[PDB]
């Protein structure tokens, strides 16, 4: 029976690959809490302390919301003094970081590294995707599909070809916000050409940090779409059609997927 | 007891299934949405262990001796007899390849030791399926040459126990199979290999989605990727945890 | 120049094709009805070498430097770079893959030093199609691995050098493919090897269709088979001879 | 140029794995020369000398013919006391010993150990079949077909299965005088069922010694019969049929053998 006397203390990357952040290195209650870049070591002002009392820890103080209101800020307060139930935070497997009483979900509005983060209701977007601690650099890889097959990147859309680790155009950079990015253009994403059973995932602009671009390495195999409930497929099981496109889950061997790191 | 690979025909998709059919059996249960094993404080010793058939002919087969437990290999037999590591326990010997003749190799059933014997590191030796082949028709053809009984076990194991552990054995092994052209394993696939145990204890103590030490692996171009979360990527490689505790 | 296997789409039927057409650019006349090579005393520098390319895919390929005399393989060539070894004389290099970047490997080309570098005898190291495609693969994703080069050298050379001299040679090779399974060479495949030269000058001097010395081979259950005939079964194993005299 | 200088000294095996024999080791001008036993370790009365002059001589003394006619016998002579031509010998490379001026050729006629022998006319009999030198012992080795594919022998006739060094019917010695046998009975020969186009390799008596059991590995890759003029083949080269027949050279994969030894 896994014991829980553990309380691990972490940095968090997000969205874009950047850190969560005490705003200057500063403490006094109120102080907003931002979206700054994750600094080469490890400082305090960007570590935090996963409690038992399900509170998350810079220095001694809490990660707070400002209210239960959704583009309310969370701000660095003294937790003692704090509201109760607004210090209270969930982390799920999922990857979003949930306030129980309100809600509300801790996501990251703007493209700013001076940003400030913001309690959001909560759809999925690659803003509100999370992923702690430590080592904050995206994961780079090599997605595998098919047998002898790897997703290759060309210019804006995707398709299938035969793996080779030489070849840059096969290397992935996954991000703590749950972004794959094309580590040639970082600035694209894998994106959904629309929320629909059919799409035909493209590459687009992260500037937009959407629901539909934030992806899942779900442990059946399967690299998952939790806004769409939409797994990546590759069309009819024939891979010279150059298309990979959302579908809903079979299990079928189209639908698995290899991170090859 | 019948749960086999036939070598001949083989292909991308027929090497799969047998895999998944294995992972099955040895899945005691779900953990976060990854199979575990079972306790070995939940299975009796009669009950400790599996059979694998690799054919290559037919003819033509050896067996493998898999502890449930781990998943591990304790032993192969080769038709009127049976090999058992030197460190598989009382049990393995007297419930597994019974109406067999039982010799003991010399050597352990870590690979630091069959390495030792081999007189070859894990990454010199190559893997495929032809060579799988070789290695059935070899262990078959009872021919006592230490130095590759080791070797060819290196081959088996890795094709085979790791390759129910990790998504990313499975698929460089399906990979060589459609490209049918041999490969040794890299630094990624090293890792996994040496970081079972570790990783697995990781994800059962999981609690903000936190591991509570950070697992260390390294990737192709050996460099480290430093894992403490649960939503990892990587984590995913993970198909088989060994058992450590309930949450 | 263009003798290539493409190793893609091999077939029993694909390679054979290949190593005889190999045979007969090498073939430099016939002696008692036995192919042999040309008189080193017959060709001029500029005319003494061949191209062997094996692809892999297209993208992907590796040249070899044949000598014209043996039947030697004098160098490599992947991609923009070549590699000699440390024993080609000064011909190869400036008759040889000449426009691009010329380097020289550590060892020898027989195998007594080839085996040296690879930490590995002839023996251990196997053979297959998929292991020749992973040598494709390796020596084209240029990697300074010397340990590997020279393992991954002594399968080429085996599979077409070896393979071009030994009907004996190119059947195991014939048989591993239609058989998907890796082989090791046997006292019977080292024997040939080793007896090339010594073979092919009695063969030569043969009067009453009597050697003059007795060319000992060693058999798969290492005897000697001790052959003093032009009419023996095992002299027809030879289809490439060095030539060494004219009668 | 290959000079001549040399004159090996060998002795030499033929029909059923004998050897060439000077009777009871007595040398006495007019003695017959014998087919015994190969003895065990190497005697003078089984050695022979073949001399530039084109003569075969044991302890110094000359292999000769009695007569020029199909059935006069093969003895010891004092090669000067000797008739010239009748001393001179001719072996070819595809095995046979033929008198120049008689046109007639060495043959061993009975099955006695106790055997003469006699020139006879040459029909390219399994009897008529001779190998030099030393090392008598028929070659035990593995004949290969197609790709993955061996003789194999059932009883009486032989067909192609998967090679396999375990199977021990799939070994063969082949014998001085060119008859392939199993190493289960070796009293069986490779034959022909008859000198046709067609047949059918079948396993025969040796007892006879015939034509159509004299074999020749010829350095083409292919099994040949120098009284047929035919090779070994396989059918249509279908090997499901179990048939492996005498015909013309195409030199195509089916007509393809090697030793496997
Ligand atoms: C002592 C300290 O404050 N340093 C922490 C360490 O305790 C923590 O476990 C690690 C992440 O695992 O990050 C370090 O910077
Ligand atoms: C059975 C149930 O209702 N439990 C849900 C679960 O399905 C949800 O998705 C998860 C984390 O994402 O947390 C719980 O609220
Ligand atoms: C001294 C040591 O090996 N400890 C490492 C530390 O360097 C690292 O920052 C941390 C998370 O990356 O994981 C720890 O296990
Ligand atoms: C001493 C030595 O190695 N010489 C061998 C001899 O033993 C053998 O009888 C003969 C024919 O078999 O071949 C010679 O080369
Ligand atoms: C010296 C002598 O008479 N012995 C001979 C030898 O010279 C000959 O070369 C060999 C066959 O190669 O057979 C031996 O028994
Ligand atoms: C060109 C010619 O007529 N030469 C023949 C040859 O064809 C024959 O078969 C050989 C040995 O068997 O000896 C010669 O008499």
């Amino acid at each position: 029976i896994c014991s829980s006397h553990y309380e691990p203390t972490v940095r968090i990357g997000g969205r874009d690959g950047l850190c969560v952040d005490v705003s200057d290195n500063a403490y006094n209650n109120g102080n907003p809490i931002i979206l700054w870049k994750c600094k080469d070591q490890l400082e305090v002002n960007q570590l935090w302390t996963l409690k038992s009392d399900k509170t998350i820890r810079s220095k001694g103080k809490c990660l707070t919301t400002y209210g239960y209101a959704p583009g309310n800020y969370v701000m660095i307060y003294d937790c003692s003094s704090a509201v109760a139930e607004a210090t209270y935070w969930d982390i799920w497997d999922n990857g979003t970081i949930i306030n129980p009483k309100s809600g509300l979900v801790l996501s990251a509005e703007s493209s700013s590294m001076g940003g400030t983060l913001t309690v959001q209701k909560n759809d999925y977007r690659m803003r509100q995707g999370w992923r702690t601690g430590n080592d904050t650099s995206p994961f780079v890889t090599s997605i595998a599909g098919f047998f002898k097959l790897c997703m290759e990147a060309h210019g804006n859309s995707m398709w299938l070809d035969v793996c080779d680790i030489t070849k840059e155009e096969q290397q992935w950079a996954v991000y703590p916000d749950g972004s794959i990015r094309p580590v040639q253009n970082t600035n694209n994403c894998l994106t959904c050409e629309e929320h629909k059973q059919g799409a035909t995932i493209v590459m687009m602009g992260c500037s937009n940090a959407w629901a539909s671009q934030r992806w899942v390495f779900k442990s059946d195999g399967t690299i998952y779409n939790l806004y769409d409930d939409m797994v990546m497929d590759v069309k009819s099981s024939d891979p010279s059609l150059k298309q990979i496109i959302l579908w809903p889950y079979t299990g079928n061997a189209n639908q698995m997927w290899a991170t090859l790191f | 007891d019948p749960i086999k690979f036939t070598t001949g025909s083989a292909t991308p998709a027929s090497y799969n299934q047998f895999i998944d059919a294995l992972r099955e059996r040895l899945t005691g249960g779900l953990i976060y949405g990854i199979p575990v094993l079972r306790d070995p404080s939940t299975v009796e010793k009669p009950n400790q262990y599996v059979t694998v058939e690799l054919s290559y002919s037919d003819t033509v087969s050896i067996q493998l001796g898999i502890d449930l437990t781990n998943a591990y290999v304790v032993a192969y037999r080769a038709g009127s007899e049976s090999f058992f590591f030197r460190n598989a326990p009382a049990s393995a010997s007297t419930y597994l390849f019974t109406g067999t003749q039982q010799y003991s190799l010399p050597f352990d059933g870590n690979y630091d030791d069959l390495e030792k014997w081999a007189h070859q590191s894990r990454q010199r030796i190559s893997l495929g399926l032809e060579a799988l082949r070789q290695g059935i028709k070899f262990l078959r053809s009872g021919a006592s040459d230490d130095e590759e009984i080791a070797r060819t076990l290196i081959v088996i194991i890795q094709m085979v126990a790791e390759a129910a552990r990790f998504r990313y054995v499975s698929k460089l092994v399906v990979i060589s199979l459609s490209n049918r052209a041999a490969f040794q394993p890299d630094p990624s696939m090293l890792s996994l290999e040496n970081t079972w145990e570790p990783l697995s204890r990781a994800v059962q103590h999981t609690v903000q989605d936190t591991f509570p030490q950070n697992v260390t692996l390294i990737n192709v171009r050996q460099e480290r990727v430093v894992v403490s979360s649960l939503s990892h990527p990587s984590v995913s490689a993970l198909a088989l945890m060994l058992f450590v505790c309930n949450p």
